[PDB]
């Protein structure tokens, strides 16, 4: 088949900057009967289906903002975004449909913004969960940037290890932040052996770790 | 070939 | 408006077959070809083949010849993809995507159907409130949520207030627990001043286990 290669794999820019990304085909995608390069670009925002941006290498689809422009010929194609908007974060894919359809591996466009410290919240286990024998304690880090953050769980000041899991969201399309949830899971028996449940958060926007805590059963 | 298969299919 | 409504997520065992649907509305299904494209992870797309809804014939990628079968029911304007001989490598989101003609791009894509192929049986989640309290307040705002624990496979969908509450929601990527079951949380930040007058309900759907739970989340 025709192999499509995209570069770079990802890039990050501030809103208002121009970006270029590359799509290279292993052979020509020019369709002879109409002299069109059968090359399309798609935008796939997090959790959404792909949206068609460009076809024939350079023709913008209806409704697509003017800031997106496709160019190139032969085996070398480019997608340019003239002035990146916060909502443009997405994976951008190229696609040839001259032969058996193939797609590039995508370029992930991420947004840079100012530092934002997380707002930290902690949630005790629900009474309903406790009745079942397990205690999940949740620490939430809301709307921070950059994405690197560290959570440490402490139980009466003892650092925990091996009993938590976390995940971070995709970047927000409006404010360009991330959020993170961490869950500490204990048996009910172990949970009721201790008083102070704390999550301690380190992040670039904090000069010292922030601790949110509760006293169990209060 | 496949390009021609697509040409024929879409006619 | 144009819509391509695909059927819901499914869990199937290795060696089994699966059929999924794609219903066209807001336009006449005959006027566009219909492609099927697999997405195995966020940085991957792979084409299966294309259906002519008018005739009912299809052209398949050599990769999917004898693996996929495309059909159409025009009276209900519904296209179908059947996959046989399923392996763990067939787990993916499958999209239907319309195409006007030979030289056009894929101008409208359905929302995708998630297929998980696994020997592990379905498990529905428990849904627990994450109740707002004095330790989930930040300067006039309160966070609240739901913990959706111990399910298989993905996905769980979460809405708030039947979709009337979307601002300030974060529904986190699921984590895979050592048991092989998933857990996720969904949270929202709201005014602390109106916790007594507003009602917050998380609507949790896990189609493979028939779980449909509405959980009211109140201050503790």
């Amino acid at each position: 088949n025709i192999m499509m290669t995209q570069s770079p794999s990802s890039l990050a820019v501030s809103a208002g900057e121009k970006v270029t990304m590359s799509c290279k085909s292993s052979q020509s995608v020019l369709h002879s009967s109409d002299q069109k390069n059968y090359l399309a670009w798609y935008q796939q925002k997090p959790g959404q289906s792909p949206k068609l941006l460009i076809y024939w290498a350079s023709t913008r689809e209806s409704g697509v903002p003017d800031r997106f422009t496709g160019s190139g010929s032969g085996t070398d194609f480019t997608l340019t975004i003239s002035s990146v908007q916060a909502e443009d974060l997405a994976v951008y894919f190229c696609h040839q449909y001259l032969s058996s359809y193939t797609f590039g591996g995508g370029t992930k466009l991420e947004i840079k913004r100012t530092v934002a410290a997380p707002s930290v919240f902690i949630f005790p286990p629900s009474d309903e969960q406790l009745k079942s024998g397990t205690a999940s304690v949740v620490c939430l880090l809301n709307n921070f940037y950059p994405r690197e953050a560290k959570v440490q769980w402490k139980v009466d000041n003892a650092l925990q290890s091996g009993n938590s899991q976390e995940s971070v969201t995709e970047q927000d399309s409006k404010d360009s932040t991330y959020s993170l949830s961490s869950t500490l899971t204990l048996s009910k028996a172990d949970y009721e052996k201790h008083k102070v449940y704390a999550c301690e958060v380190t992040h670039q926007g904090l000069s010292s770790p922030v601790t949110k805590s509760f006293n169990r059963g209060e | 070939d496949f390009q021609d298969e697509l040409d024929e299919f879409f006619k | 408006e144009v819509q391509l409504q695909q059927s819901g997520p499914v869990l199937v065992k290795p060696g089994a077959s699966v059929r999924m649907s794609c219903k066209a509305s807001g336009y006449t299904i005959t006027d566009y070809y219909l492609n099927w494209v697999k997405q195995s992870h966020g940085k991957s797309l792979e084409w299966l083949g294309v259906l002519n809804p008018y005739s009912g014939g299809s052209l398949y990628s050599q990769t999917f010849k004898g693996k996929a079968t495309l059909t159409v029911d025009r009276s209900s304007s519904t296209a179908y993809l059947e996959l046989n001989s399923l392996t763990s490598e067939d787990s993916a989101v499958y999209y239907c995507a319309r195409q006007l003609g030979r030289g056009n791009g894929l101008d409208y894509w359905g929302q995708g159907t998630s297929v998980t192929v696994s020997s592990v049986s379905t498990k529905g989640p428990s849904v627990f409130p994450l109740a707002p309290s004095s330790k989930s307040t930040s300067g006039g705002t309160a966070a609240l949520g739901c913990l959706v624990k111990d399910y298989f496979p993905e996905p769980v969908t979460v809405s708030w207030n039947s979709g009337a509450l979307t601002s300030g929601v974060h529904t986190f990527p699921a984590v895979l627990q050592s048991s092989g079951l998933y857990s996720l949380s969904s949270v929202v930040t709201v005014p602390s001043s109106s916790l007594g007058t507003q009602t917050y309900i998380c609507n949790v759907n896990h189609k493979p286990s028939n779980t449909k739970v509405d959980k009211r989340v109140e201050p503790k």
